């Protein structure tokens, strides 16, 4: 289709279209199915918690007829925050009075059109929060991107955190030993009452920790010196067959000690224009490897279920007491004639029950 | 939450310490205080002769062992009772008594075992 | 019960007080406070520029009508929110106002009114 030529209004050129740059998204934990969506229809809820312990028994003489007694449990309540998020955005006529559309020659742009763009943005923006908001979560701190804090689960529930350093800079060092302390300490630390095993646990991990972990000299003649498919192919072969992410068809995935270890690239940026890296853990040198683990589903069983999402209700008239829902998209009609105005709501807070099955692995030593 | 967590307290102790006690048609090893003023009183605590708690340097005055759990600002105990009642007489409890600051369990433990009341030592 | 009755506490007052309001995106009408020095708040108190509640002598620096029910020892609003609101401009109020002692109601719904907030007579 003809327009007018560059230097001359008198002379046509002709237009082949357009090419549009849109930026990428992640979202990969909010594809594996962790969370599990828990509407209420209220602001708050609450949880009870209940702790008993055993201990050896002493020994007594047979005439003296004393004895031992067991000490009462302790029970114990809980309570938590939820967090609001809204936005708001209208079209008014000056965006459709005499606009070109990119890319065509002499066609107007239409009410509908900027709809399904703004409406699509929106999903966007609320998707990118929801990823960002799942990992703090798995972090084990909630904190909103302005840096408020909602839930600290190691408060919450009186427990601490533990940090495995894997010393991967050592050519001597050895990682067997991590391996087998992450995993004790997942099978110990759960106290669900029934056997566990360890074996299933996600290991997430950032650039750095891949490459040092998968150029250690220990690993590579180790592979190097076996004849079987998988080594083969992790020596020789690519990396790159782990499930999709939002942005690349697979992820790097490294097998080793009965561990599966993943690469994660996800990043966002704040609208203050600083990053935040979704592997990272506060306060420490971006040169430094670190990675995050927790357990699988399976690990424990539906009956069990440890990640949760809770959903509360829109402020607006005739969601009083409602169940919840996800998103809310609300439109208005301006005053005489002047535009279209839209809202979008959302009320939600991710915790875990148990969050001392939550480790940090680091590459440095201490 | 403000800080990031909120806590709205644990239970309190439940009135189960007791092991053995001579039953009698009127409780022979139990006795009455009238719950003194402002006072908050749990199980297991210490009392004097006068209802009042027993604080450091005075040990030798414990005379009786609090039973029920009494709220002072309604003036009234968990179980709608008026009054505090304690343990003062021959009895086998479970190692769980609570104690003030800088309170010596020992000897409060002496002067008590003088009235027949032994503590069977609790595991954990 | 001692004295012979207990009372349990009536019930917060509900937020119904506003009648009409500029309603508009990020509340136009609405302005929030940062709550401090553990001081309980409750539906139609008065606030002065600084967040805590007008006194008398200053009533000339009546800035907003409180509207939400807020905990100091939960440092949460009875919503479960961090912060606490009020209207501050262009509202229509019930009489319904809590105001601390000795202070002259006159006063503070002029310094209101000179802000576009207006009251409407309640029968009982």
């Amino acid at each position: 289709m003809l327009t007018n030529s560059e230097k001359s209004r008198f002379f046509l050129a002709d237009l082949t279209g357009e090419v549009q740059s849109i930026p990428n998204t992640y979202g990969y934990i909010s594809n594996l199915g962790l969370f599990r969506s828990a509407p209420i229809t209220q602001t708050t809820f609450l949880m009870d918690l209940t702790d008993w312990d055993v201990s050896l028994l002493d020994a007594v003489d047979r005439d003296s007829r004393k004895a031992e007694t067991s000490a009462p449990e302790r029970v114990r309540q809980i309570s938590f925050p939820m967090m609001y998020f809204k936005e708001v955005e209208s079209i008014t006529p000056d965006e459709i009075q005499g606009v070109r559309q990119p890319g065509t020659a002499n066609e107007l742009t239409t009410e509908a059109v900027v709809r399904a763009k703004k409406l699509m943005k929106i999903r966007t923006k609320f998707d990118i929060t929801r990823e960002f908001l799942f990992m703090q979560a798995l972090k084990g701190k909630v904190v909103d991107a302005r840096g408020t804090l909602y839930a600290d689960l190691y408060k919450q529930f009186d427990v601490e955190k533990k940090t495995v350093y894997f010393d991967l800079d050592n050519p001597n060092a050895d990682i067997d030993a991590s391996i087998e302390e992450l995993r004790m300490h997942m099978e110990d630390e759960a106290k669900t009452g029934t056997v566990i095993n360890g074996e299933e646990i996600h290991v997430v991990v950032d650039r750095v920790f891949f490459s040092k972990l998968v150029k250690h000299p220990k690993i590579r003649d180790a592979y190097l010196a076996q004849q079987t498919p998988l080594a083969w192919q992790q020596i020789t072969g690519s990396l790159r067959t782990g499930g999709t992410d939002g942005v690349q068809a697979h992820m790097n995935t490294f097998y080793y000690g009965g561990v599966k270890f993943v690469q994660y690239n996800g990043k966002f940026k704040d609208k203050r224009g600083k990053v935040h890296t979704l592997v990272s853990i506060d306060s420490v040198a971006a040169t430094v490897g670190v990675g995050h683990a927790f357990p699988n589903v399976s690990m424990l069983g539906e009956a069990n279920n440890i990640f949760e999402v809770a959903y509360g209700p829109c402020p607006k008239m005739g969601y009083a007491n409602t169940l919840g829902q996800e998103l809310y998209v609300f439109e208005y009609e301006k005053d005489r004639d002047e535009g279209i105005d839209f809202e979008a709501h959302s009320y939600m807070l991710p915790y875990c029950t148990r969050p001392q099955l939550l480790v940090d692995v680091r590459a440095d030593a201490k | 939450a403000y800080q990031g967590f909120t806590k709205l307290g644990n239970r309190e102790p439940l009135n189960d310490i007791i092991l053995w006690e001579q039953i009698t048609p009127t409780g022979h090893s139990r006795k009455e205080y009238t719950p003194q003023a402002s006072t908050e009183y749990r199980v297991g605590e210490v009392l004097k002769a006068d209802g009042t708690k027993v604080q450091a340097g005075e040990e030798a005055q414990a005379d009786s062992v609090c039973i029920v759990n009494f709220y002072a600002d309604l003036q009234l105990s968990y179980h709608g009772q008026l009054k505090v009642v304690g343990i003062h007489r021959d009895a086998e409890l479970k190692d769980l008594l609570t104690l003030e600051a800088s309170v010596d369990a020992a000897a409060v433990k002496t002067a008590l075992a003088a009235k027949g009341i032994d503590f069977v030592p609790t595991g954990l």
